[PDB]
RNA sequence: GAAGACAUUGUCAGGUGG
RNA sequence: UCUAAGGGUCGGACGAUCAACUUAGAACUGGUACGGACAAGGGGAAUCUGACUGUCUAAUUAAAACAUAGCAUUGCGAUGGUCAGAAAGUGAUGUUGACGCAAUGUGAUUU
RNA sequence: GCUUGUGACGGCCCGUGAAAAUCCACAGGAAGGAAUAGUUUUCAUGCCAGGUCGUACUGAUAACCGCAGCAGGUCUCCAAG
RNA sequence: GAUGGGGAAGCUCCGUUUCAAAGGCCUGACAGGCCACCAUCGAAAGGGAAUCCGGUUAAGAUUCCGGAACCUGGAUAUGGAUUCUUCACGGUAACGUAACUGAAUGUGGAGACGUCGGCGCGAGCCCUGGGAGGAGUUAUCUUUUCUUCUUAAC
């Protein structure tokens, strides 16, 4: 047992102060300061979590290519891959529904 | 008030409320910070400048998520939507109802609770509702209230049992507890 | 009855083109060996074609007439029928089973439709087809 | 540092003028119940990153030598 | 197995605070915690929380409702003469 | 929009009044 | 010093290899002492009080005192109730609205 | 096995347990641009630069506060057999 | 906690976006047009761009030395890709690859989030088999007892 120290001034056992224990090469361990865990990037209309995509630092997102952040398809790096497929046939459907009240009313003013 | 997501107010008596109504949508629903009552985040679309416009309402009972509101003047009687009081006979139950035309709420507000449309004055318009209380009471037509009544009735009923529980409660609102 | 046809419109629900038209040419209802589901050989477009008006000049409409085709194969169930219909008889043979291969073949199978879809916007016939389902 | 499986992408990066220095390093190793056999280790100063080469044949080393530029400063070990 | 005879399901609390407390904390209880049908999926997967909310994890949807019931007789009451009183004044 | 020669504001005089 | 039970991994009724401390059971033995040290509840029959966890008179008092959830009453519908400011184009409760806001006697229960 | 981190779950409440700077994407498509030549610097290579201040030490029955080198007090990590 | 403003005999006070002409652009021939805030201060324990090892001194090191990576902000050449079908292709789809333009405005995501319980996973430490080295007990026994056998950032 060889007992370590933090290598930062923060003495206490914060969030962000966290400890990985890590042995060495040269024959003594030290700490080693891990930060914060990422998080999936979620649905705006699902609230459900979205594949394809890597869980970055927000600033860290900046470093890498568009790949890795997005997807191919329309609403790439935002949506779920069926919250597209809903609102997308609603947005056929109701359009429908759009002649579908022309006929309706060309035809009561027709009759006027 | 850390955590107080927003005031539960009414939008504002604009042009499409005033001679018409809009179409307003229901995005979640949401526990208030120290509130006998649930909230509601709602959405409109504002009609002078490209944007979806956020509201708070007051979350009425038998309003689910994914829900549609059509609101203003000329919007059908249904549950969670909102009129100014003169198009609605007597009896109609509202709740969050206002004082004055545009105040956004002072009465009938709280969990539970409602008022009761029993009179109307329509020539110079006014319209009669009983308080919760039960003091009647005759306001003008144009101010406006939701219909049916706060979620959450029944809220009163479990007792507490222990005092940490109630100065959870009374953590959150003031510092109104203990209480000589 | 089949309503589903190959001179009928439909909508792409996944994979790439989803809110772009396309139009089916060849459904097989048990599918093949590969595709092993009924499939549908279909084609419609990946950049629809802007908006022209009065005041633009003959450059302007021809930037924004232009306008890229595409090829693919789909399972049924990851489309949507459509009422309306397009004449397809142009491009029948250019398109196969085999031509989802070694593009050189896709790629004049583009350009031919490529020709075809400018040739049938310009005096625009299915303008609801070439106008871009919004969403 | 990175690695490299193909050598006629690396023979440029010993030509593209970052480089003004290499090395070569030697290692003993044994492979599976095999032979003690030394394998090579060809490095070069890419100034952003590190490029190394793992060879394990010695023809192949004496190959490379010889094949590299004479103005490039290597050392061993 | 049934382990009592009448203390049931509030029997953490212990001996204090009273039956005739126990007994209405008993039968609210009972209605807050237990899972109720869905409006749209038709499921007892609809759990609340946060009291005055009412959500079914199956279809995702959420809404309000008394804070330890679904939903109230006022409620039924309303409703009804809701049903009424639309199509009274419609036509 | 409400309200309007009243309110109110500035100054004076009764009852009550740790 | 022994016995039994409690397992994995590899093969098509069971077998080969691999490893753990948990309990139970039967003997033999000696200061007839063995949780051996250290560490570690004394228990019970009657009476009264506060319901309880809890809080304090540091520096003479740690309760039969204080709060507590409950019960019941009373007031207020916004130009409102409580409360404050040198005065204001002031200010809290209030991002609230009678299942609320506030002051009451009293303190679990049966009756 | 001990400590610690994370994950998927569950309970928990009239308690449901923060906001912003910043970063990214998406829809949107003003407009720009090649054929004898351009476009892409969110891919790879390649070049220069990264300023001010703190940084030692003890952190206690001698390094601080208690008139003091006072059997007192002061938040916290590592924690073996 | 300023300014606006209003009070206060007055020192200075109430208030923090509100009884304000508060500020800057975008083409484009001094004229047209769009946008909407409001200051600012407050965390060496909250959010947050990015670094490791070894060595080194009488005394410090994620600071120096030796080696090896990363972040941001710039300019700009090349390679590669896309294109005479100008803004890539593939895969049913989940999604992928070395890239594969894009403003104003809009929308969404991360940052962004409780306590406790049990269950899995892995890290470190602990127990230790065999082998190779070094030390020690050996009147007597012990193929024994102790220590070393490690490997970061990226
Ligand atoms: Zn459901």
């Amino acid at each position: 047992a060889q007992r370590v120290t933090f290598r930062r001034r923060n003495p206490y056992n914060t969030r962000s102060n966290k400890i990985k224990v890590v042995k060495t090469p040269g024959g003594i361990l030290r700490a080693q300061h891990v930060k914060k865990l990422a998080t999936r990037p979620k649905c705006g209309d699902c609230g459900s979590a979205l594949q394809g995509i890597s869980t970055l630092r927000p600033r860290q997102y900046a470093t890498v290519s568009k790949t890795h952040k997005t997807v191919s398809r329309a609403y790439g790096g935002s949506r779920c891959a069926n919250c597209v497929k809903e609102r997308i046939i609603r947005a056929f459907l109701i359009e429908e529904q759009k002649i579908v009240k022309k006929v309706v009313k060309e035809q009561t003013e027709a009759a006027k | 008030t850390r955590l107080r997501q927003g005031a539960a107010k009414l939008r504002t008596l604009d042009y499409a409320e005033r001679h018409g109504y809009i179409r307003g949508i229901v995005k979640q629903i949401v526990h208030d910070s120290g509130r006998g009552a649930p909230l509601a985040k709602v959405v409109f679309r504002d009609p002078y400048k490209y944007r979806l416009r956020e509201e708070i309402f007051i979350a009425n009972e038998g309003v689910h998520t994914g829900q549609f509101i059509y609101a203003g003047k000329k919007a059908s009687l249904n549950v969670g939507n909102v009129l100014p009081l003169g198009s609605v006979p007597e009896g109609t139950i509202v709740s969050n109802v206002e004082e004055k035309p545009g105040d956004r709420g002072a009465l009938a507000r709280a969990s539970g609770n409602y008022v009761i449309i029993i009179g109307h004055n329509p020539d110079e318009n006014k319209t009669r509702v009983r308080l919760p209380s039960g003091a009647k009471k005759v306001i003008s037509s144009d101010a406006r209230g939701v219909i049916g009544v706060i979620a959450g009735g029944g809220r009163v009923d479990k007792p507490l049992l222990k005092a940490g529980r109630a100065f959870h409660k009374y953590r959150l609102k003031r510092n109104s507890w203990p209480k000589t | 009855a089949k309503f589903l046809k190959a001179g009928k419109v439909a909508v792409v629900v996944r994979g790439r083109y989803a809110g772009k038209k396309v139009v089916i040419v060849k459904p097989h209802d048990e599918g093949s060996k590969s595709h092993p589901f009924g499939h549908a050989l279909v084609a419609g477009i990946e950049r629809y074609p802007l908006k022209v008006t009065k005041k633009h000049g003959a450059k302007k409409v021809a930037k924004r007439t232009k306008i890229k085709p595409f090829i693919k194969v789909v399972n049924y169930n990851h489309l949507l029928p459509t009422r309306y219909t397009l004449d397809v008889e142009a491009f029948k043979s250019v398109v196969s089973t085999e031509t989802f291969e070694q593009p050189s073949q896709r790629e004049e199978a583009k350009k031919v439709v490529k020709k075809a879809f400018e040739e049938r916007h310009q005096a625009g016939k299915n303008q609801w087809f070439f106008s871009k389902l919004r969403f | 540092a990175r690695e490299i499986t193909d050598i006629k992408q690396f023979l440029e990066l010993t030509r593209r003028a970052d480089v003004k220095t290499a090395t070569v390093k030697i290692n003993k190793k044994l492979n599976k119940a095999g032979k003690p056999f030394r394998q090579t280790k060809f490095k070069v100063r890419g100034s952003s990153s590190l490029y190394t080469l793992v060879i394990n044949d010695a023809g192949k080393a004496k190959k490379l030598i010889q094949s590299l530029p004479p103005t490039l400063k290597v050392n061993r070990l | 197995a049934k382990r009592t005879k009448k203390v049931g399901i509030t029997g953490k609390y212990g001996v204090r605070y009273g039956s005739s407390l126990r007994r209405q904390v008993k039968k609210l209880e009972i209605q807050q915690h237990a899972r109720y049908d869905c409006s749209f999926c038709g499921k007892k997967t609809v759990k609340r929380g946060a009291a005055g909310i009412w959500t079914c994890s199956c279809c995702k949807k959420t809404v309000a409702g008394g804070a330890y019931t679904v939903s109230t007789a006022a409620a039924a009451t309303v409703r009804s003469t809701i049903r009424r009183l639309r199509e009274m004044v419609e036509a």
